[PDB]
């Protein structure tokens, strides 16, 4: 039972690494585009803020 | 005696026999299984370690 157990844990953590690795790269890839998506908002509320002001005036 | 004599030669042809045909692949089959738990144990370590 102990060895059946094992080899049932061994191939369950194989596909655990497999998927925490495979997360691990979806959430690297998430965060940045999420970090990028909000530069790019960022610049584009300073360039409306310029040209609101630049019109004002 | 003479018979034990002659049992006694045929054991010795028993044993022969034996050690000839039956016990190599015996052997083998315990290597096999010996190699494949042993292959599990290193295969179930690299993969906690992984």
């Amino acid at each position: 039972a102990e060895r059946e157990a094992m080899l049932a844990k061994t191939a369950a953590d194989n596909r655990k690494s497999a998927e925490q690795v495979a997360a691990a790269q979806a959430d690297y890839e998430k965060e940045m585009a999420e970090a990028r998506a909000q530069a790019s908002a960022l610049r584009d509320e300073a360039r409306a803020a310029g040209r609101s002001v630049v019109d004002e005036k | 005696m003479s018979i034990f004599i002659g049992q006694l030669i045929g054991f010795a042809v028993i044993a022969f026999i034996i050690v000839k045909w039956v016990v190599p692949p015996v052997r083998t089959l315990m290597r096999n299984q010996q190699e494949a738990v042993r292959a599990a144990l290193a295969e179930s370590a690299e993969a906690a370690k992984k």
